[PDB]
C-alpha cells in the first residue's frame, strides 16, 4: 500500500506563513484521498484540524487551511501562532483504508534559541561489578527541540549500542533528551576516550571522558 | 459537548486476547462511521480498524487482518475492538475517532496496551557522579541511572522531595525487554559533597523502593 511522507520538522516565527506537505508514494494525491490533518499537542491530545482535503473542523482557528499542491496535500497556517508548535500528521484515505504520514514537528519560535547544556557521566563502580557499563549523556534546556547526538570511542564513530530518547518538553518550554552508550565492563576497560557530541542549530557541543 | 472515552487496556502476554471499549457521548453515535488508530512507542500513528454507520462495512490494514475485529453497539453508544493473537508490536496507545463527514475531528483520550512476556522486575539504581573535578561551574549536576525494570512506571524524587528545583527525569528507553531511565539534578557547588543528595526510586508494580546516596 502507499507510503505517506511529510517534512520531519519545520521552524517558523509567529505571524508568518508556513506550509506543510504530504505526499503519497502511489503518485498523486487527489480529492478522493480526503486528506486529513491531525494535530498532536503535549500529553498525547489529538485534534482533527482539517478533513476532506480542505474542510476545516468546528472551533479550529481560521488561519489553518488545506489544499492540494503539485500532486500533494498541504496545510498552510497563515499567521502561525506560538500555541501552534506541535506535531502535525496527515492521513490519506485509500478506498477504505487510512494511511498516516510520519508527522511533522513544527516549531514556532516562542523564545530565543537556547543551546543544549550537556553532561556526560562515567559508569559507576557498582554497575561495573555487574560486568556492564552505561555511559549517560544528558542534554537539557535546548530550543528549538531538535538535536543530533553522535558518539565516539577512541575517535571512531560508534554504530551500535547507543539509544537516544526523543526530545521531551520541559517546564520552561525548552526541551531535553538523554543518550546511552552500553558497553561491557571489558570494553570499557579496553578504550581510553569516550565522547558525546550534540549538534543543535549548526553548532556542536562535545563532552568527553578519558 | 462531544466526548469519546476508551478503556480496557493494560498488560497482556503475547498470544493473549483483550477487548477495548470506546464509549461515546454528546452526539448521535449511530450516524457516523468510526475508526480505531494506535500511537506506537516510536510515536507513529497507525490506523487499525474502520466500521461504517450501520455496521455493514468494516476494513483493516493487513497487519491486524484476521486478528482484530471492530464492532459497534449503537444502543449503548459504544465502539469495540476485539483483539486476539496479540503480539509485542501491538503495544501502543489506542484511540477511537469519529468520521464527521470525512473529517476525523474528535479523538478520545486513549487507553494503553502493553504486550510483553517480561516478568515484574524491580530496577537496579546506580549513581551518576561527575567523574571529574573539572566541575564546569559553581553548579554541579548529578544523577541516578534506574536500570532494568518492568513494567512502567517508576517515580524518582530527590532528598525525599526536598530537592525539587533543577530536576530532569527523562523518558524511559526499552533495553532488552526491560526499561531504563535517568533523572538528574543540578545543585550549587557548595552543597555537594558537603551535604547529602540521595535519589529515591519507587517502583509501584513490585512495591519496591530504593534510596541511593550520590558520593564523589
Ligand atoms: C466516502 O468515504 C469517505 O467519505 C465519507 C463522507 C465518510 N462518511 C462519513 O464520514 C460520515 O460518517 C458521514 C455521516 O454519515 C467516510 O467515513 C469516508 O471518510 C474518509
Amino acid at each position: 500500500q502507499a507510503v505517506v511522507t511529510q517534512e520531519s520538522a519545520l521552524t517558523t516565527s509567529p505571524g508568518e506563513t508556513v506550509t506543510l506537505t504530504c505526499r503519497s508514494s502511489t503518485g498523486t494525491v487527489t480529492t478522493s484521498n480526503y486528506a486529513n490533518w491531525v494535530q498532536e499537542k503535549p500529553d498525547h491530545l489529538f485534534t482533527g484540524l482539517i478533513g476532506a482535503t480542505n474542510n476545516r473542523a468546528a472551533g479550529v482557528p481560521v488561519r489553518f487551511s488545506g489544499s492540494l499542491i503539485g500532486g500533494k496535500a498541504a496545510l498552510t497556517i497563515t499567521g502561525a501562532q506560538t500555541e501552534d508548535e506541535a506535531i502535525y500528521f496527515c492521513a490519506l484515505w485509500y478506498s477504505g483504508h487510512w494511511v498516516f504520514g510520519g508527522g511533522t514537528k513544527l516549531t514556532v519560535l516562542g523564545q530565543p534559541k537556547s543551546s543544549p547544556s550537556v553532561t556526560l557521566f562515567p559508569p559507576s563502580s557498582e554497575e561495573l561489578e555487574t560486568n556492564k557499563a552505561t555511559l549517560v549523556c544528558t542534554i537539557t534546556d535546548f530550543y528549538p527541540g531538535v538535536v543530533t547526538v553522535d558518539w565516539k570511542v577512541d575517535g571512531t564513530p560508534v554504530t551500535q549500542g547507543m539509544e537516544t530518547t526523543n526530545p521531551s518538553k520541559q517546564s520552561n518550554n525548552k526541551y531535553m533528551a538523554s543518550s546511552y552508550l552500553t558497553l561491557t565492563a571489558r570494553a570499557w576497560e579496553r578504550h581510553s576516550s569516550y565522547s558525546c557530541q550534540v549538534t543543535h542549530e549548526g553548532h556542536t557541543v562535545e563532552k568527553s571522558l578519558s | 459537548e462531544v466526548q469519546l472515552e476508551e478503556s480496557g487496556g493494560g498488560l497482556v502476554t503475547p498470544g493473549g486476547s483483550l477487548r477495548l471499549s470506546c464509549a461515546a457521548s454528546g452526539y448521535v453515535f449511530s450516524t457516523y462511521d468510526m475508526s480505531w488508530v494506535r500511537q506506537t512507542p516510536e510515536k507513529r500513528l497507525e490506523w487499525v480498524a474502520f466500521i461504517s454507520s450501520g455496521g455493514g462495512r468494516t476494513s483493516y490494514p493487513d497487519t491486524v487482518k484476521g486478528r482484530f475485529t471492530i464492532s459497534r453497539d449503537d444502543a449503548k453508544n459504544t465502539l469495540y475492538l476485539q483483539m486476539s493473537s496479540l503480539q509485542s508490536e501491538d503495544t501502543a496507545m489506542y484511540y477511537c475517532t469519529r468520521h464527521f463527514y470525512a473529517v476525523l475531528d474528535y479523538w478520545g483520550r486513549g487507553t494503553t496496551l502493553t504486550v510483553s512476556s517480561a516478568k515484574t522486575t524491580p530496577p537496579s539504581v546506580y549513581p551518576l557522579a561527575p567523574g571529574s573535578a573539572a566541575q564546569t561551574n559553581s553548579m554541579v549536576t548529578l544523577g541516578c541511572l534506574v536500570k532494568g525494570y518492568f513494567p512502567e512506571p517508576v517515580t524518582v524524587t530527590w532528598n525525599s522531595g526536598s530537592l525539587s528545583s533543577g530536576v530532569h527525569t527523562f523518558p524511559a528507553v526499552l533495553q532488552s525487554d526491560l526499561y531504563t531511565l535517568s533523572s538528574s539534578v543540578t545543585v550549587p557547588s557548595s552543597t555537594w559533597p558537603s551535604e547529602t543528595v540521595t535519589c529515591n526510586v519507587a517502583h509501584p508494580a513490585s512495591s519496591t523502593k530504593v534510596d541511593k546516596k550520590i558520593v564523589p
